[PDB]
RNA sequence: CUCUUAAGGUAGCCAAAUGCCUCGUCAUCUAAUUAGUGACGCGCAUGAAUGGAUUAACGAGAUUCCCACUGUCCCUAUCUA
RNA sequence: UCUAAGGGUCGGGUACGAUCAACUUAGAACUGGUACGGACAAGGGGAAUCUGACUGUCUAAUUAAAACAUAGCAUUGCGAUGGUCAGAAAGUGAUGUUGACGCAAU
RNA sequence: GAAUUUGGACAAACUUGGUCAUUUAGAGGAACUAAAAGUCGUAACAAGGUUUCCGUAGGUGAACCUGCGGAAGGAUCAU
RNA sequence: GGAUAGUGGCCUACCAUGGUUUCAACGGGUAACGGGGAAUAAGGGUUCGAUUCCGGAGAGGGAGCCUGAGAAACGGCUACCACAUCCAAGGAAGGCAGCAGGCGCGCAAAUUACCCAAUCCUAAUUCAGGGAGGUAGUGACAAUAAAUAACGAUACAGGGCCCAUUCGGGUCUUGUAAUUGGAAUGAGUACAAUGUAAAUACCUUAACGAGGAACAAUUGGAGGGCAAGUCUGGUGCCAGCAGCCGCGGUAAUUCCAGCUCCAAUAGCGUAUAUUAAAGUUGUUGCAGUUAAAAAGCUCGUAGUUGAACUUUGGGCCCGGUUGGCCGGUCGGAUUUCCAACGGGGCCUUUCCUUCUGGCUAACCUUGAGUCCUUGUGGCUCUUGGCGAACCAGGACUUUUACUUUGAAAAAAUUAGAGUGUUCAAAGCAGGCGUAUUGCUCGAAUAUAUUAGCAUGGAAUAAUAGAAUAGGACGUUUGGUUCUAUUUUGUUGGUUUCUAGGACCAUCGUAAUGAUUAAUAGGGACGGUCGGGGGCAUCAGUAUUCAAUUGUCAGAGGUGAAAUUCUUGGAUUUAUUGAAGACUAACUACUGCGAAAGCAUUUGCCAAGGACGUUUUCAUUAAUCAAGAACGAAAGUUAGGGGAUCGAAGAUGAUCAGAUACCGUCGUAGUCUUAACCAUAAACUAUGCCGACUAGGGAUCGGGUGGUGUUUUUUUAAUGACCCACUCGGCACCUUACGAGAAAUCAAAGUCUUUGGGUUCUGGGGGGAGUAUGGUCGCAAGGCUGAAACUUAAAGGAAUUG
C-alpha cells in the first residue's frame, strides 16, 4: 500500500533582507541575525594623548574619532568578540552591560 | 463569513461563564436564538435577558447567572428520528437526570424531553447543562 | 473546524477521504483481492509443500550466536526455493536430501523471528510423518 | 477579510437609527427627485450623485428623503445606465490596466493585479446574470474590452 | 610503496570498416553459424573538432535474419522468333 | 437499367414558375462458367547492425562510394603609406563598383 | 412426398493479423537488503576540530569537497 | 412499423444529430451472481456470505434446433472445436458442476454400502418409479450432557452441634496415615426384547464385568508479560529455546532430561484468515511547531458551506392524560375539587382551498316542556335555518429536503413467551382423565436502515410570486372566439335568446405593489502612506586597469613559510581617464508586496493597503480536486557585457596521504537582452475565512479632539510635538485563566464538559521519493508515483551524568 516519513524544528525572522560579509572572515550573513559592533575610539591612545599633546602646534587642537560599524558571523563573534553563552533565562535577555 | 449566529453566540456566552461574569453582548441574534434563550431562561441555567435592537442586526446582552456549566451547538444540523435522541442524551450530556438536548421540529424550538412528552422529532440544534 | 468537512450533504467527499486514506496497511490489499495470489510464497495458504534442495547452517542474530540448522525447501507449486527452519534440537539428522517435507508460517504473519536471519517457515511434517514424533520417537520415518 | 487583498478593514459608512426625520431637514419631497434628475441629466453615476447631492446641499440619505433608492429613481425616468455603474467602472479600471500593461513587458505584478481585477468582473457577471440585470449570454473580454467603455 | 615523464588516455565507445593472438569467452538467431546480433573488455595498435558518442529522415552504399514469392537448385523438359 | 445530389439565365398585381447545359460523386437493383486497374501500364514488405546527416558533385573509356561538397561550429591574419594574391617591368594589376554583420587563409 | 438443389438470415469453427490483461526465460548490467568479529580511511554528533543542513552545478578511490543563494534544526534571542 | 405470445433501434428503410460524462461516465481489475443472513460488537462500525425459491444460469467450449402450453433442454438431437472409448480398420458411441469416487493441487474433505417405511413428487395415477430423499458406515468441521473413582472403621490431630449433668456417651464433620475392609457402578461384551423398511446403535434388561503392574488423561507451560521452582543431573554463545523482551561462553529461577508443581482437560496446542483490543481509519472520533503531516505563493471551475428579516403573541371556552381528601366499595375504583402536561375549538383586521349543491347536519327551527339540591352537576322532542360530518362533481390551490403515524413490509436465523428432550444443545411439543370405544391449552410476541406509498406537523433549510406592471380581485360595460344537454312536431340545416370556454377592451376596488443596508462583500470619491512594480534618467564611492607621476628596495601572504612579482622601478602618494560593480554609513524585534523579494536622485506609467465617509450596490460571499499567473539561488539556449568575487582547473604550502580547509592566479558564472527552467531549511519547517476570552506598555499609517507646546509674519494655515482616545498593521513584555509529551503557546486557547465553515496532507522505520508507466522540459531535471524484500525499534521532548 503506502508508507514513509521525517521533518523538523523552528525560529523567526521577517522575510528578507540582504548580506553584510564578516568584518573578519569574509562570511556572508543577513541584519536580523548579523551581529554588529560600533567601533568609536580615538585616534590616539592613553599613552600617546600626552606626547602628542606636547608637540602638538595649535593650542586646543583637535583629537577627533576613527568611526566604524563592525559586523561578525556568530562563528567569529565567539572566537573573540563579546557574546560568550548565556544560560536558559539570560538568553530572554537584551540588555547590554 | 459567520457559518452560524447562533454558534458563535452560544460561544461567547459560555466563554464568559467559564470566565466568571454575569453579562455576554451577542451578536447578531436571531429568533432561533431567541427561542434557544427562552428555552434556558425556562429552565433556569440564563437570567433574565435583554434584546436590544438597532434596526440590521440586533444585539442582545444576556444577564446569565452561573448555574450553566456548558452550553453548546451541534453543527451541522442532523436529522433525529425519535428512536435516535436516546443516543444523543447517551453521548453528549453529562447525566440522565439533567442537562437538555435543545431541538427543533414542526411544534417548535424546545427541549428533548418536551419532544418526548409531545411525540415529536426533527432536527438537533444544541445542547444546554 | 479540525480539518474534514461537517457537511450535511458531504458524505461523498468523506467516503472517497477515506477510500484514499485507507491505504496504509499491508492487510488492507489481503482482503480485496490478495497479495498472497500474486506475489508472497504461499499462494494464501496456511501451510506449504516442497522438496529439501540442501541443508543450512544460518550465523544467528546478535547478540545472539550459533548455527540455527535450516534448509532451503523449493515448493511444489509455485516452485520458489525458500528457507526453512528445523525445529527442536537434532531433526537435521532425520531430513535427507531430496525428501516431501510440510512447512507452515513461523508465527510472526510472514516476517523473521528472532535471532534467525531471512527464514521466516518451520517445519513441520517430513515423509508423511511430524517432526515432534521424529524427535521423542513414538513413530519412526517411513523409509518405504 | 476581502476578496484578493491581505488587509482586514473596516473602515465603512455607519448610517443612524433614523429611518424618518432628520426633523431639522427642510424642503419638499420633489424638489430632492428633481436635483437628482438633474445631476442625471449632466452624465454622473447614482454614487456621485449621492455623494455632491449629500454634501453640497440637504440629502441625508436618499430613501429617508425620499421613499425610493438612487437608482430606482433613475430607472423610472428612463435615466438608469446601459451596465451597472460598478462593473462599468471596474471594466474601465481594467481596460486601463491592460493599456498600461501593452506599453510594457518585463513588468509582472500588474499583470497579476489586472488578472484579480478580471476574477472580480467575472464574479459580478455572474451574479448580475444570475438576476438578469444584464443580459444573459452577454460576457466581459479582454479583445473587445476598450469597445466596451463607450 | 616505487622508477618515470611535457603529460601518462579523461568522458565516452569496441574483437567496431580500428583486435595480431582469434573461429576471443558468454548469451541470442539455426537441426548444425569463422556470418549477424547483444554482452564482456588492462584495447598487439579505440578515443574527443588528426572531432568522441548518439541518432529522426534520406541511401542505385556495406551487411544478417524473417514473411511473401520464384526453374537459382533438386531435375531438367518444352515452345516462339 | 435506374435513382439521388451537386448548377446558368429569365420571371414577381407594388413563397416559388419556365427553361438551358455540363461533368463529378454516391446509392440501388438486374446480370455473367467469380470474370472485372481483365491488354497495356504498375511499389515487394518487414526486423536489425555498419556508415555518411540530408538534396547535390566526381575518376568523360572498369571505381558513383563510406570519397568531394554543404549548411552549422571553430580558428587565424587584415583599418588601405594596409592584408591575400598577380606581374619581366610598368605613372601596372585581382580581391575592389570592396571596409571588420567585409575580404583573405585554414 | 425422401434425396437433392436457388437464395437468405443465425452462425460454431479454423487461418490471419490487430489488440487488452496476466505470468515468465534471459548472457550481461546496476541496485537494495541482511550476515560476531573482512580492507580503506574517519564523514556527522561536542566550535568533532573547516559550524551543520537545504537547493542546485561541477569535481573527486570512498566517505565527501567546492561554488552561488537560503535556513538555523547555531556556537548569537542583546547597544 | 414486421417479428414476437405482446412492448420497444428487437431489427433496419427514410430523416434527424443526438445519448452519456469529475454528482466518476467509458475502460481495467476482482482470490465478485446476488440478497435473506454469519462472525464480532457500549454506541458507531469492520469483515464474511461457495452451500434446496428470480434473467444470466450452466451441463467440456461455443453456436443452431425440433418436439411441446412450457426447453435454446443437455440423465434430447445437429454440427464444429478440444480431448478421449471399441474393433474381424470397413465403421460405431460419448459426455459425470445427480451417487460412487480423487490424478496432479494439495493446507484440505467419506461406502463402487441398504431402502422407498417415512418426506414428498410424476404417471392414464391409493397398487409402479425416484442415489430427489431416507438409512446407516466413514466422521475429534462444529455444538450438548459428560466417567476416569466413591465410603467407612481403625491410628492420630482438630472443628462445629445434643443432653447444658461433673472427664459420660454421642448423631457428626476437616484433615493426615508401606492401617485395612466390605460396597456402587459404567465402558465393555449380551439370553432377551425394543428399535427399523430390514438391520446397527441408543433408551430397558437377565449373565459375566476395579484394587492398581489396573478399566493408567492427555496437551502445553513453570525469568517477565501471564498461574506455577534463589530443586537435582547434564550442557559450556556449543547444541538448543525464545510470538516480544531475552536465556546458553564451567554454579542456567528459560536449553537436554529427571523431580515437583500450574493451566485447560477428552481435548489441548500449532499455522494462516479475519473481529475486538484499534480513538493504530477517527461521522460519532485521531494527528499535522519539532515527533508521520500545511501543498512556495496567489487565482480559479466543480463540490461543500453561506448575515438578519415575513402572526409573534393576548384572550374566552371545551374536553383528555395525570397527580389527592372522599376509600361513600369490601390490599379493587368511581366524580366533583386546588396545579402540571401536551390537546381541540372560537375571538382578537387571520378563506383558517373551495365554486354548483342536494341530507341541509349540529339548527332565529319551540307545537303547551320538567320523575332536576334556586346556585346550570344533567338521561328527556315538535309542522319548516349557514354544503362535507356523508357522498356527487369540477376551478386551481409555490417546488421539495425534514419528521410523526399506518400499512406493505416471505420463512429458518436474531432477541424472546411457554413446555420433561432423564437435564441440556435443541425440538415444537405436549398436558389431564371418571387410563369404560375420552377431555383440552399451544406452536405467541418484537425486529425489517435506504428507497416507493399514503398520512398529520409546519419550526428549521432551500425556491418562485406585483417593478420599461402584458399584476390580483369585479356587482361594471361593448365585444372576439369556442362549446353545448334539453325543448320548438320528431332525426337532421342554419338560427334568437339561453348557460357556460377562453381571449381582448376602456372604466370600477384596495394604505395600489420595491424588508433590511449585516462591526459580510464589492464599487466610487477624499487627501495621505510606502526600500510595492514597470519604464527610463541622476549621483555615489570604492575595486581593477591605464597614462601622468613622486619616490625608493624588498611588496603580496598567512599560525608560520612558500607560489608570486621585483631598479625592462616595482608595492607606494598626488593629477586625470575607462569599464563594469554594488546602493555603505543612516538601517532598527523599522516599511511595502500574494509570495519570491525590494533600499541613491528625478520624471512618466498604471496599481494597492489602511483610514475618512447620514456616498452607492444589494448577498453579490469563505474556502477550493481540475485548470492557470508569478515563483530566490544555481543551471540551459543565442546575443551582448565580461571590472571584482569566483564550481572546474593550475598551483605553493599543510600533512602519513590532500586533487580539502590556508594562499596566488583563473575558464563557466556573477551583470543584461529575449527565451527556457520550477526546485529551496521557498522557515513564523505553524493552512485560509469568522467569532469569543487576560493585562501592559512601545511602535508604523491614517482619523478624532484638546483655551495644550513648538515653528514663521508675536499672532495667521499647515507641518512637528505633547496628551487622551479610537481603527488596521510589523511586533513585543508579564502571567498562565486555559493548552500541551514537554520545550513552549495570547494563540498551538475556547477539544473526552469531545461538532463555527472549508481545502490539503500522515498513519513504525527502511526499501524510496527509488523502479515502472504516464506527463512537462532542448537538456539538467520536474510533477504523478508502487512493489518484492527487510527490520524492533527509528524518532520527539526533556532528566541527570
Amino acid at each position: 500500500p503506502k508508507k514513509r516519513a521525517s521533518n523538523g524544528r523552528n525560529k523567526k525572522g521577517r522575510g528578507h533582507v540582504k548580506p553584510v560579509r564578516c568584518v573578519n572572515c569574509s562570511k556572508s550573513i543577513p541584519k536580523d541575525k548579523a551581529i554588529k559592533r560600533m567601533a568609536i575610539r580615538n585616534i590616539v591612545e592613553a599613552a600617546a594623548v600626552r606626547d602628542l599633546s606636547e608637540a602638538s602646534v595649535y593650542p586646543e587642537y583637535a583629537l577627533p574619532k576613527t568611526y566604524n560599524k563592525l559586523h561578525y558571523c556568530v562563528s567569529c563573534a565567539i572566537h573573540a568578540r563579546i557574546v560568550r553563552v548565556r544560560s536558559r533565562e539570560d538568553r530572554k535577555n537584551r540588555a547590554p552591560p | 463569513t459567520r457559518s452560524s449566529v447562533l454558534a458563535d453566540a452560544l460561544n461567547a456566552i459560555n466563554n464568559a461563564e467559564k470566565t466568571g461574569k454575569r453579562q455576554v453582548l451577542i451578536r447578531p441574534s436571531s429568533k432561533v436564538i431567541i427561542k434557544f434563550l427562552q428555552v434556558m431562561q425556562k429552565h433556569g441555567y440564563i437570567g433574565e435577558f435583554e434584546y436590544i435592537d438597532d434596526h440590521r442586526s440586533g444585539k442582545i446582552v444576556v444577564q446569565l447567572n452561573g448555574r450553566l456549566n456548558k452550553c453548546g451547538v451541534i453543527s451541522p444540523r442532523f436529522n433525529v428520528k425519535i428512536g435516535d435522541i436516546e443516543k444523543w442524551t447517551a453521548n453528549l450530556l453529562p447525566a440522565r437526570q439533567f442537562g437538555y438536548v435543545i431541538l427543533t421540529t414542526s411544534a417548535g424550538i424546545m427541549d428533548h424531553e418536551e419532544a418526548r412528552r409531545k411525540h415529536v422529532s426533527g432536527k438537533i440544534l444544541g445542547f444546554v447543562y | 473546524g479540525k480539518g474534514k468537512p461537517r457537511g450535511l450533504n458531504s458524505a461523498r467527499k468523506l467516503r472517497v477521504h477515506r477510500r484514499n486514506n485507507r491505504w496504509a496497511e499491508n492487510n488492507y490489499k489481503k482482503r480485496l483481492l490478495g497479495t498472497a495470489f500474486k506475489s508472497s510464497p504461499f499462494g494464501g495458504s496456511s501451510h506449504a509443500k516442497g522438496i529439501v534442495l540442501e541443508k543450512l547452517g544460518i550465523e544467528s542474530k546478535q547478540p545472539n550466536s550459533a548455527i540455527r540448522k535450516c534448509v532451503r525447501v523449493q515448493l511444489i507449486k509455485n516452485g520458489k526455493k525458500v528457507t526453512a527452519f528445523v525445529p527442536n534440537d537434532g531433526c537435521l539428522n532425520f531430513v535427507d536430501e531430496n525428501d516431501e517435507v510440510l512447512l507452515a508460517g513461523f508465527g510472526r504473519k510472514g516476517k523473521a523471528k528472532g535471532d534467525i536471519p531471512g527464514v521466516r517457515f518451520k517445519v513441520v511434517k517430513v515423509s508423511g510423518v511430524s517432526l515432534l514424533a521424529l524427535w521423542k520417537e513414538k513413530k519412526e520415518k517411513p523409509r518405504s | 477579510g476581502r476578496m484578493h487583498s491581505a488587509g482586514k478593514g473596516i473602515s465603512s459608512s455607519a448610517i443612524p437609527y433614523s429611518r424618518n426625520a432628520p426633523a431639522w431637514f427642510k424642503l419638499s419631497s420633489e424638489s430632492v427627485i428633481e436635483q437628482i434628475v438633474k445631476y442625471a441629466r449632466k452624465g454622473l453615476t447614482p454614487s456621485q450623485i449621492g455623494v455632491l447631492l449629500r454634501d453640497a446641499h440637504g440629502v441625508t440619505q436618499a430613501r429617508v428623503i425620499t421613499g425610493n433608492k438612487i437608482m430606482r429613481i433613475l430607472k423610472s425616468n428612463g435615466l438608469a445606465p446601459e451596465i451597472p455603474e460598478d462593473l462599468y467602472y471596474l471594466i474601465k479600471k481594467a481596460v486601463s490596466v491592460r493599456k498600461h500593461l501593452e506599453r510594457n513587458r518585463k513588468d509582472k505584478d500588474a499583470k497579476f493585479r489586472l488578472i484579480l481585477i478580471e476574477s472580480r468582473i467575472h464574479r459580478l457577471a455572474r451574479y448580475y446574470r444570475t438576476v438578469a440585470v444584464l443580459p444573459p449570454n452577454w460576457k466581459y473580454e479582454s479583445a473587445t474590452a476598450s469597445a466596451l467603455v463607450n
